[PDB]
């Protein structure tokens, strides 16, 4: 049980968007505190996909893309290949339960 | 700990030990306060009370028509936020919201969550009990405590709106009458910041009100609403430190370093206040503001260990400004002393025991407590801390007083160096 | 060339105590905050200890309150996480992971420099 | 509307389309309350409401006897009229000018005419509902109401008295406990002025306040007289731009326009203000003072323009000052990024949409939100308007960074060509 | 009498006959108000006259909560004294010391002795007024003049905290919530200084406050005590004289005294301060502070009357900014009039009396009311006065404009000319 | 080199409408302010229309007010009078006189350069 | 019938000073607004003679003098030529009425 | 080279009327306070009389008070000390005292250059 | 009768310390005033020893001190000679009574 929700498992075929949600509620996303998105390969330690809900650090191909609004945010891959296989987690704040982090989505290509 | 250090090599000091806490975001709320629409009071007669019961209105009145009257940019984002309010459809969704309770979380057109508090509850006084209780076949109030409680609750919108006329919309600090104490540790409470910023902030409340701006925003559709922009710290807990200059002059050339003020470390780089009244210490942190900083590598901390250093050149100043002065630095005094003026470092009761020669020197804290030049005399800083005297030479006495460009307002040392050098050069 | 690796992780029965340590290089330490995160086999992750600069902002959750004592020397670049009371929960990866600003305000920032992880297993 | 323009040339951005409002003249009003004589309270007793009214009574006492003890220079006019009041003869024709109506225009000895209104009439109350009413043979009073209306109406006197006490006789803003809403707008209904100046001026009270003097002027002879020096707009409607300066650098040499500020028409001339807090703007109206103006020929218009223009030499400053900046204009927001230092525009939603690179570049307000150089965060306008971007070629480039005089603070363009002239011809 | 001199040769006014007031010294004094210790109301009931006690002493209470969340330096010895006081057995020491009268003269642990009030009673009545007064069988209150009591009698610490917390802990000028001008007058008359600084500073209350600082000290013990900053006089009776200084051009290179400000006679030597915000002009007094002075050698007078004196070198700044401007200086006006632009001087009632032409000039403010630049409006002083006009040749024809360094900020007399000689050599 | 050459004047039978134009050069027109003031033959002047800078202060006196309309085009440096419902008056010299500050605040100014005027004449 | 008052007709003989006077009410002169002083030769268009009450153009001879006092104005005129005979007209301002202009004096040389 | 030369002391009847002149020199007069202070022959001293620099501050003891009037020159930096209606004390020798500051604030400062007194006899 | 109070006389050997009382009232050397020490010697006009009640002015020889405690004041001569038999005064304020001077100590060499 966690405080942010997530879809157990997404799949797609290679070159198409994948749309991963994490929501949450008032004391949650709401009141805009921010996603996080971030990757974690098996056998590898987690990497920063996105930050500050849309931005992109260097290094990150540009397929990736992330938004909010209200109170459900969205990560979009665009073109999906082999190496995106992995678990997927959206992060956020809770004034009481604070550093939440999501239940972990396991994206595969078909 | 606070720890000072006395470079004798530049005459300056280095205050380290303080800690951060950066003014980096604004936040804007939207504080909403519900008026009550009435035209004029049916009743009259020459009782007293009613007389002053239509005073207190007529004043009310008064003070609503009033507010109907009315680098960077310290206000950008309250004004985005009052252009959104003022975009139809919005004001409405805010006096709905904040219906059943006088806390609430609203998204506006613009996409941008703002929190809203109904500090005052006016309408329901005026509306409910002054109208009904107000008997219009007798025009008389059985007791006078009526009126005095309605004094008491009129008090607040009168001073809102005194300090609006003043300050002309827009104001700073926010004053406890525009926003209580107990008001504005709520919203820090619920501002959508982490823990960590929010028992830095609670305990700190004396200063986010220097730091914060209220603007008037809107008054139509009975409801009395404003912006307070409160501060977002996106930097604490990381160490500054501070550096004090004094002239520097041969016994004449002087010079003295011209990068005064405050230095914090800030994602790998080094933000630079030179303004001093830009910061502010409580204990031991300092409240600063990045609209007034400038951003510089992080090599400029070798520039207060060797003034010659290759990779970060410094700033100077070059003047034959020879005028003896003292800078009160925390835990100590520098005191550059030049002429035939007289400077002395004085106890509180073992009077004089300091005779300060010609050039510049440095007295700590620790039984020194008071400092004359001339006949200014300057309080040292009473705070407890250690204190370091790193002996040297004197950088200006290095340089030749034949060929010196005293004439520069602040260059560099490496710009300096190779205006001496062109000037050898052209012998 | 931000390093963080980080040890001491070990087999311990439950209810002992246990320490580990994490040793950063190639920043400035001393101004970015700390964290230690879990990751049980199989389970999400789940924050566990957060420290800012000054050593003078401690936070933990609600559940693992009073238990874990977190504590970064600044001197060697160093964090350390004593666990006392263990739990039949708490084994898997620990990561010692770089709080890291700059990413505006926006509240929450960033998480970068994740270390490889130390696997602490509790059992008899 | 308000349109801007950003010339690469020499990073500079003009906002236009403004309008005028100089204050060009002071007017002095004389502002006086009627004050009553007393000795002391003849009657005594242990009734608590005689009490408070000893208290209060006491207190005003105090109030009155507080009065008692008490480039260009904005406070010339006020001071001369003062020095006028102070005449022997003067005070009692004010006093017996206003005693029908609370409205009067007088002519003093200098020959000056002044108006003068009674805005309080603390004298009847004390003197004909307080005196008669308190039964000295009871030393009772029946009612309660008669003392809570004493203490609202002497509060203005304690307000007044507290105000030049903290502002030691000189006080600005004039406050609303100084001076009503509705008497500040009666008398500038009723000021000699045209009907123009009266239309903009009725309408902005919440500037007149902030740009007006009010000094304590006499106590004598029960009338506490003391003269608001309102201000006189002697030019409206004339157009005003904004121009701001942004440093410009090689990628080095740093050549800044040094003529940051507004410039206003005024019959012919240009009125420049460098000063940013001289000037204050409430829609699309510059509310300046000329007194800290200067004077130029109408051909500073033809800088923005043509930087080297042959008939009026711009100003510049040179140095090697490479630190990155941004200036945040009206509609838009000028960055220079150079060195390491990172500097981006960020959207609220689309987050950074732009990776500025080294130089001098200008982001509109449309889509553009925020701007971050190095960590410093800047909100930009959100005022609506229309944006401009001339191309050209930034003018440090024209120049060689081997003979560059990097040490002046301000001369002039031609003063550096004729330098740069000079030294090629030396060698 | 004030007497105003203009010399032509430097384009220079001095105005002389002032007498000088210097704070030289910080006396502190500790302010206690006794405060009361209360739980709870034990009754309650819907009576209204306990719901005004009830939000009364909440109101109080969270005053009370409020103040429990609180070169050189000017708040060095306030700052000393705090943490003397901070200091265990120290705040008893005060509260046993004035208990049976609010008067006394303690000394603390580190040996220095300070002046103790207490200002206020509030204690006594909400301890032996409001609790035993306030039956709680019945819970209610017979008379409501023991509210309004009340409410005339909490007002100063609602206040007190109010502005302590909106100015963060420091706060100046100290107002008449603070510290009442009774007791502010009775603490004169009781500080530890001469009659004769006790008889200028009893009639100057005005500004004593306004150099005056206050700083929040302890809560601790019911007992809410902060530190008052006085100024101590230490220099009186003293010349002063102001050197007022205006551009200088040929008919171009503009060279300007750059020396504006106060000068005053102090133990042979003469102190200097440039900042006219520093200094107050009562009558024909200075009120400045030394912490912004300079100490010069008493040859500066020479300056003003030999500009090429050998003994003590001027200080010039020489720049081409030929901009006209006029100076308003005690008992007349300085006017530099270059270019096209037109410049006179006006009476009140015969217009336009003069046409100033290119070049410095002076009018005195016998008949000369106000001055025109431009088109910029200035008023004179109306300060009655002697004037005197000494003719002379400018001193910027003596030198060429060939050789001229029309570079330099302020260097010397000395210096120009030794810049010209080595310029001379060159050629 | 001031220059108010004002036309468009001609005889209107009674209650028909008319306008008059006016050029200025020589000076910033911009910044000056306009007038426009009557005198019929024989009679004394008679102050009939102003208009500010901006465009956006009007003013008329009581007896003419919502009948004559003022406007100026900033662009080409122009002034326009429109007159609606004439009457028996009306009828003498307009001029477009220019309302000149710079005499320091003094409320009325000196409006210095009257154009030579247009004569209007309305009869049957 | 204007709100102020002008005497109809002025005369003198050559080199006789003239004075002609400009009386107005409260809402008038009074107040100290200013007084204008416009002349007009028949055939010619009006021309500033003296403004702000005392002050002169440039280009007009220095016989003519103007001066104001409580209610009542007064424009002067030294040496009196063939060339000046012409409709003087005070102005000022009012309250209520806004610009007043004068009645016209006219002034003729015997 | 502060010089205090003060003269004009003589035998005096009692009830009779006398002055006593001081002049200093080798310092700026202007800026430094006066002080008169008495010695009896072989009693200790008492201060007298004091005045400040701009000739506007006037301080007397209790005892002496209404009688004895000072007035400094500044033109050419002399003391005058008047008496009236001596009695049989004022005895003694009479020295002109320069009252001078720069010991910090410090209230009373530190009267240095005392001069060599006149000596004043009342008797018959 | 003076305000403060001194011994009548002191006494000494050469080579001895020898201390000076100076005592006084609330209204006296009590708020902190200050003492400052006089030296006369007979047939000399009286010359300054300590001012600012600790510190010693040029030309003195710093065998002497001063100091100051509550509502006493201390002169301390050390090593005593010949040239130092002389009266000492102290001297202070007085809110009632202003400058005081001391009653005289006559401090002589054995």
């Amino acid at each position: 049980q966690s405080v942010l929700t997530q879809p157990p498992s997404v799949s797609g075929a290679p070159g198409q968007r994948v749309t991963i949600s994490c929501t949450g509620s008032s004391s949650s996303i709401g009141r805009g505190y921010d996603v996080h998105w971030y990757q974690q390969v098996p056998g590898t330690a987690p990497r920063l996909l996105i930050y500050a809900n849309t931005n992109r650090p260097s290094g990150i191909p540009d397929r990736f893309s992330g938004s909010k609004s209200a109170t459900s945010a969205s990560l979009a891959i665009t073109g999906l290949q082999a190496e995106d296989e992995a678990d997927y987690y959206c992060q956020s704040y809770d004034s009481s339960m604070l550093w939440v982090f999501g239940g972990g989505t396991k994206l595969t290509v078909l | 700990n606070i720890t000072e250090e006395f470079y004798q090599s530049t005459c300056s000091a280095v205050s380290k030990g303080y800690l951060s806490a950066l003014r980096t975001g604004w936040y804007t709320s939207v504080i909403t306060i519900e008026l009550s629409n009435i035209k004029e009071n049916k009743c009259n007669g020459t009782d007293a009370k009613v007389k002053l019961i239509k005073q207190e209105l007529d004043k009310y009145k008064n003070a609503v028509t009033e507010l109907q009257l009315l680098v960077g940019s310290a206000i950008a984002s309250g004004v985005a936020v009052c252009k959104v309010l003022h975009l139809e459809g919005e004001v409405n969704k805010i006096k709905s919201a904040l219906l059943s309770t006088n806390k609430a979380v609203v998204s506006l057109s613009n996409g941008v969550s703002v929190l809203t508090f109904k500090v005052l509850d006016l309408k329901n006084y005026i509306d409910k009990q002054l109208l009904p209780i107000l008997n219009k076949q007798s025009c008389s109030i059985s007791n006078i405590e009526t009126v005095i409680e309605f004094q008491q609750k009129n008090n607040r919108l009168l001073e809102i709106t005194r300090e609006f006329s003043v300050n002309a919309g827009v104001t700073t600090p926010v004053s406890t009458y525009m926003l209580t104490n107990s008001e504005l540790l709520s919203l820090i409470n619920d501002m959508p910041i982490t823990n960590d910023q929010k028992k830095l902030m609670s305990n700190n409340v004396q200063i986010v009100r220097q730091q914060s701006y209220s603007i008037m925003c809107i008054i139509k559709e009975e409801v009395l609403a404003y912006v307070v922009q409160l501060p977002l710290y996106g930097v604490i807990d990381t160490p500054c430190w501070k550096l004090h200059t004094s002239p520097l002059c041969t016994t004449n050339i002087c010079l003295t370093r011209t990068d005064r003020g405050w230095y914090c470390d800030n994602a790998g780089s080094v933000s630079f206040f030179p303004q001093a009244e830009t910061c502010k210490v409580q204990s031991n942190r300092v409240f600063c503001d990045t609209m007034n900083s400038l951003t510089l590598p992080s090599e400029v901390n070798l520039c207060n260990v060797d003034i010659f250093n290759p990779k970060y050149d410094c700033k100077i100043m070059t003047s034959k400004t020879d005028v003896s002065s003292s800078v009160i630095t925390s835990l100590g005094a520098i005191v550059s002393c030049y002429g035939k003026t007289k400077c002395t470092a004085s106890n509180k009761n073992r009077g004089i025991i300091k005779t300060f020669s010609n050039g510049c020197d440095y007295v700590s804290n620790k039984g020194v407590d008071t400092v004359s030049v001339g006949n200014t005399l300057y309080y040292v800083n009473k705070q407890e801390g250690k204190s370091l005297y790193v002996k040297g030479e004197p950088i200006i006495n290095f340089y030749d007083p034949l060929v010196f460009p005293s004439d520069e307002f602040d260059a560099s040392i490496s710009q300096v160096n190779e205006k001496i050098n062109q000037s050898l050069a052209f012998i | 060339e931000v390093q963080l690796v980080e040890s001491g992780g070990g087999l311990v029965k439950p209810g002992g105590s246990l320490r580990l340590s994490c040793a950063a290089s190639g920043f400035s330490f001393s101004s970015y905050n700390m964290n230690w995160v879990r990751q049980a086999p199989g389970k999400g992750l789940e924050w566990v200890s957060s420290i800012t600069g000054g050593s003078n902002f401690i936070d933990y959750p609600d559940s693992l309150k009073g238990r874990f004592t977190i504590s970064r020397d600044n001197s060697r670049n160093s964090l350390y996480l004593q666990m006392n009371s263990l739990r039949a929960e708490d084994t898997g990866l620990y990561y010692c992971v770089r709080e890291s600003y700059f990413g505006s305000g926006g509240s929450l920032n960033w998480f970068d420099p994740w270390g490889q992880g130390t696997l602490v297993i509790v059992s008899s």
